[PDB]
RNA sequence: AAGACGGACCAGAGCGAAAGCAUUUGCCAAGAAUGUUUUCAUUAAUCAAGAACGAAAGUCGGAGGUUCGAAGACGAUCAGAUACCGUCGUAGUUCCGACCAUAAACGAUGCCGACUGGCGAUGCGGCGGCGUUAUUCCCAUGACCCGCCGGGCAGCUUCCGGGAAACCAAAGUCUUUGGGUUCCGGGGGGAGUAUGGUUGCAAAGCUGAAACUUAAAGGAAUUGACGGAAGGGCACCACCAGG
């Protein structure tokens, strides 16, 4: 049987799609069958900002943000626990956890 | 607020009728932006920007 | 590269961590500049307050 | 195996923004001593200075990295000319977001000066006054049409208003709002932002204008 | 059931139950046919004639005005399109793909649709060959496709 | 950490409270000797845990009814305070601003009131 | 519904909301209108879903703006089917 | 070639061009054009370890020695140019990016401005790896 | 400079018969939806044959080779790795014109038509609104909201019904057994092998067995147990610090 209904993510309204590698394993998975991830993150992360912002002189400019769109293969999403094993009743859930 | 009065620094340098159209709408924004008491620097700031309001024949 | 010894007192134990839960997370506020608050770890068992003789604030001792 | 002391051989060159920037002297660069045994005039006047506006204007912004070719170095002073302004990555990828129509416009447009410029743009949609849709899209027909006005006004204002006046339009996006306003009867367009300025042609004949840029 | 076309929607109108349409201004047979015979002189399809009979005039169709429809009027006149007008646009559809196929030897869409359009022709035109509408000895052909449209 | 109170103390102490809330107090050696007097506990140490948890309960229940145990002197007094009169269910909302369809329901009920208006900035509810 | 109803004469909104070929009695609601625009000196019969221009001679080139849906009007007019 | 007019008292800017990558963290400050670098110091210049060249502690050694020679040579302030690998690659900086900027802040080189300098393709040319890759 | 590719935007979305389709822009004819008192007057349906198309690698011949990269080889990996790994790299990838005709071309799910339940979206077109926004001097625009219509993508939801269950408004209206038309299976193998046909340049593709072998094969689901599956707690027969 279908262990997954959407099989990672559905491909309905699309006969065929483009594939993607893993961002950390370079493994070929389809675009709408993989795990995507946006990352909005400071370039000035909290290890340095206690010393950067004090030496940031002539700097009334706000902290910049890095914008990274990640895409994993399923094999390196699970072992790294980007996604992980949930119950099959939880496998119905299309819900991403909040950031 | 070191940038809001310094908005109109380059708003006024880059002029040509798009900016005095825009710069009225900046000062519409700049008024309740940083919703504070007009202490001194807002009589410094807003009396440059409300001055820039009344100059340009605004709304 | 090189920096002198900093006496940062414990403000708060932040936990007992590590593989065995024995590496004591500690908020050592800098004790000299009251805005600087660094976070280091302690190998041994600490009850709070005691001035920890940080030879460095570099190589930041964080969660493990 | 081999090190030198080249800091007995560098000369400081006062990097000058034009006088349409209220900070002209951007900074100083220890350029290696331009001479017969060591020619460095090409790494002096071929210097493109990639500086953000904060040290250029005196501060409306601290993004928007202008590229600055030095048309003439005049006595330890790198009197720069404009090359290409940006909207750099943190400012640039902030506006990029899912569930909007990302609207783009690349143009290649000659200045009234002798400079061919490229101008690439970006645009985005809004969730309007009463909109309950999560996203913000339209028909692709409106998507094509907004790009046509966006290329049009961008080719227009840079064909006019010779190179330094292109610099003196686009910091609050003089091309920007009119693309929103002319489309506001169709779509009011919360973003128009010209981002990639690439100088395609750069003749040095504006040395008097370089003295009009500066001083 | 549509194997002739991939559609599942609607291209056809509704018609009211009454044969007395519109019963406020029923412009006569002479009103519609002298318009029709001028439009037959102008040479429009009944699909095009019946639209301009509908919207311009005070009447909608000639099946409510007369007993005959337009092609029935055109047959009773004798001045009628010698191929069915819907079949004529079917043959018109194939030439437009074929010329486009004559332009693009790479448009694989135009290679597939020209099969189905002519298959829609070969199932339609065959029927008119039977009932003495098309001559049955005549047969559709890509040579005769552009010949009938031109 | 340890010797936390199981089912046997709490179930036994609950019956003791609701019957003896006068003769129970907050002193242990009272309530330990009261649980000598009023209860048959097969150990002194069990009586220590019961009557001590009675002192735990009596301190709680003299702050009113706490969760998991209540006395009808406290319970019915809630109902005696639940004679509360908030209205007369006639404000008067005689003619005031109501919905225009409630007005139309009032039109079907022949009284009428002031009607809401202005479908404006839709969704009405957003 | 409680799945027990019979509407031999239903309300005229549940058929009238349907498509014209999806009705209980399939008769369209598209109709003729009579155009009172002053661009013509006359009143000209135009179908609702006209799909095409309808003009006159009392006007030169405008009596209606065409529309594949119900036809676009200029300056306001009357309209009457009449009797569909 | 000492400083321009003084080596302290003015903010004559150098630009960081810190190519923070995996297995090295280059701290490599140029002139404002970029053509003329000073202080060719890698993160593994200080600790040639070949597994710790991008590590935070070795970059603190690397950035501060650059930060030493910058304020030695009249460059007293730095525009932060913290670069990842960039391009059609992993485009992710190493661990020697947080501590080293903190280190040069502790060293004394001023920071006026912070801006992102990482290049990303439009999905350009092909990536290293076959279909399977390192299978997990 | 080279050649590659348009990320992110980019979705239970669109279009397209599928195989499919992500820079702009243009050309080209196409196709869907919708609306349609237009027209044809039933022309309809489904489908052996037959035909188109049909990923990829392969091959045919080039360009192309930036990038990568079966092979290939090391560096490392392991008892063994040729593998993963690191390095370099051939064919290939790139693309043209050919073959190929295959794919898990999978939705593991004939077509068409009918009938049987609740909701909320979204792409689309048309419509309903003292709806908002929006421009010109405002309308007519459009953005958008509520509503509707469809044909969508689908989703959620319920003794709708079924099903071995899994699940499914279809995998319902079946023993109360019949809409129509096409396709296919008769326990498990041997075996798509043999055999011949057959194509393809080949690679291979297609049609398609027997001897013999067997009382089980299979499917869901329950329950354990296991995991170099994952998430919880505790013991100095477990650690730590230790003696």
């Amino acid at each position: 049987t279908k262990k997954r209904r959407n099989n990672g993510r559905a491909k309905k309204g699309r006969g065929h799609v483009q594939p993607i590698r893993c961002t950390n394993c370079a493994c070929c998975v389809p675009k709408d069958k993989a795990i995507k991830k946006f990352v909005i993150r400071n370039i000035v992360e909290a290890a340095a900002v206690r010393d950067i912002s004090e030496v940031s002189v002539f700097d009334a400019y706000v902290l910049p943000k890095l914008y990274v769109k990640l895409h994993y293969c399923v094999s390196c999403a699970i072992h790294s626990k980007v996604v992980r094993n949930r119950s099959r009743e939880a496998r119905k859930d299309r819900t991403p956890p909040p950031r | 607020r070191p940038e809001n009065a310094l908005k109109r620094a380059n708003e006024f340098l880059e002029v040509g009728k798009k900016q005095p159209a825009l710069d009225v709408l900046y000062d519409v924004m700049k008024s309740k932006k940083h919703r504070t008491w007009q202490k001194i620097h807002e009589p410094i700031m807003l009396k440059y920007l409300e001055l820039c309001v009344d100059l340009r024949k605004s709304h | 590269r090189v920096q002198p010894i900093k006496l940062a007192r414990v403000t708060k134990v932040l936990g007992r961590t590590g593989s065995q839960g024995q590496c004591t997370q500690v908020r050592v506020e800098f004790m000299d500049d009251t805005s600087r608050s660094i976070i280091r770890n302690v190998k041994g068992p600490v009850r709070e307050g005691d001035v920890l003789t940080l030879l460095e604030s570099e190589r930041e001792a964080r969660r493990l | 195996k081999k090190v030198v002391d080249p800091f007995s051989k560098k000369d400081w060159y006062d990097v000058k923004a034009p006088a349409m920037f209220n900070i002209r002297n951007i900074g100083k660069t220890l350029v290696t001593r331009t001479q017969g045994t060591k020619i460095a005039s090409d790494g002096l006047k071929g210097r493109v200075f990639e500086v953000s506006l904060a040290d250029l204007q005196n501060d409306e912004v601290a993004f928007r990295k202008f590229k600055l070719i030095t048309e003439d170095v005049q006595g330890k002073n790198c009197l720069t000319n404009f090359h290409g302004m940006d909207l750099t990555r943190d400012k640039m990828c902030s506006m990029v977001k899912k569930w909007q129509t990302m609207i783009e416009a690349h143009v290649d447009v000659k200045t009234t000066d002798g400079y061919l410029l490229h101008l690439f743009c970006v645009g985005f949609t809004k969730k309007c006054n009463n909109q309950i849709r999560k996203t913000s899209y339209a028909q692709h027909q409106q998507v094509r049409q907004i790009r046509k006005k966006m290329m049009e006004i961008m080719t227009r204002e840079v064909q006019t208003n010779d190179l330094k006046e292109v610099v003196n339009k686009l910091i609050p996006d003089s091309i920007g709002k009119d693309i929103e306003k002319a489309c506001q009867s169709i779509y009011p367009l919360h973003d128009v932002f010209v981002r990639k300025v690439k100088m395609l042609k750069k003749p040095k004949f504006e040395l008097g204008k370089l003295m009009e840029l500066h001083g | 059931g549509r194997m002739h076309a991939p559609g599942k929607g609607l291209s056809q109108s509704a018609l009211p139950y009454r044969r007395s349409v519109p019963t406020w201004l029923k412009l006569t047979s002479d009103d519609v046919k002298e318009q029709i015979y001028k439009l037959a002189k102008k040479g429009l399809t009944p699909s095009q004639i019946g639209v301009i009979l509908r919207d311009s005039h005070g009447v909608a169709q000639v099946r409510f005005v007369t007993g005959n429809k337009i092609l029935r009027i055109l047959k009773s006149k004798g001045l009628a399109p010698d191929l069915p007008e819907d079949l004529y646009h079917l043959i018109k559809k194939a030439v437009a793909v074929r010329k486009h196929l004559e332009r693009n030897r790479k448009d694989k869409d135009a290679k597939f649709r020209l099969i189905l359009i002519e298959s829609r022709i070969h199932r339609l035109a065959r029927y008119y060959k039977t009932k003495r509408v098309l001559p049955p000895n005549w047969k559709y052909e890509s040579s005769t496709a552009s010949a009938l449209v031109a | 950490m340890g010797r936390v109170r199981t089912k046997t103390v709490k179930k036994a102490a609950r019956v003791i409270i609701e019957k003896y809330y006068t003769r129970l107090g907050n002193d242990f050696h009272t309530n330990k000797r009261v649980c000598e007097e009023i209860a048959i506990i097969p150990s002194k140490k069990l009586r220590n845990k019961i009557a001590g948890y009675v002192t735990h309960l009596m301190k709680r229940i003299q702050r009113g009814p706490v969760r998991g145990i209540s006395i009808k002197l406290q319970e019915e007094e809630r109902e005696r305070r639940d004679n509360y009169v908030p209205e007369v269910s006639a404000l008067d909302q005689e003619i005031i601003e109501v919905d225009p369809d409630t007005k139309e329901m009032l039109k079907l009920l022949d009284f009428g009131s002031l009607s809401n208006l202005q479908v404006t900035q839709p969704t009405v509810g957003m | 519904m409680p799945l027990a109803k019979d509407l031999l004469h239903p309300s005229p909104e549940e058929e009238k909301r349907k498509h014209k070929k999806k009705r209980l009695v399939q008769s369209p609601n598209s109709y003729f209108m009579d155009v009172k625009c002053p661009g013509c000196y006359k009143i000209t019969t135009v179908f609702s879903h006209a799909q095409t221009v309808v003009l006159c001679v009392g006007c030169s080139t405008v009596l209606c703006q065409p529309t594949g849906g119900k036809a676009r009007l200029t300056e306001g007019c009357s309209f009457r089917r009449k009797q569909h | 070639s000492l400083g321009p007019q003084v080596a302290e008292g003015e903010n004559v800017f150098g630009v960081c061009h810190i190519f923070a990558s995996f297995n090295d963290t280059f701290v490599h400050v140029t002139d404002l054009s970029g053509k003329e670098t000073i202080c060719r110091v890698t993160g593994g210049m200080k600790v040639k370890a070949d597994r710790d060249e991008s590590s935070p502690y070795a970059a603190m050694l690397a950035a501060q020695d650059v930060a030493q020679r910058c304020k030695e040579l009249g460059i007293t302030a730095l525009h932060i140019k913290l670069r990842a690998t960039g391009g059609n690659r992993t485009k992710t900086p190493g661990p020697g990016a947080q501590s080293a900027l903190r280190a040069l802040a502790r060293s004394g080189m001023k920071i006026g401005r912070i801006e992102d300098v990482t290049p990303i393709p439009s999905d350009s040319t092909r990536r290293k790896g076959g279909r399977r890759g390192r299978r997990l």
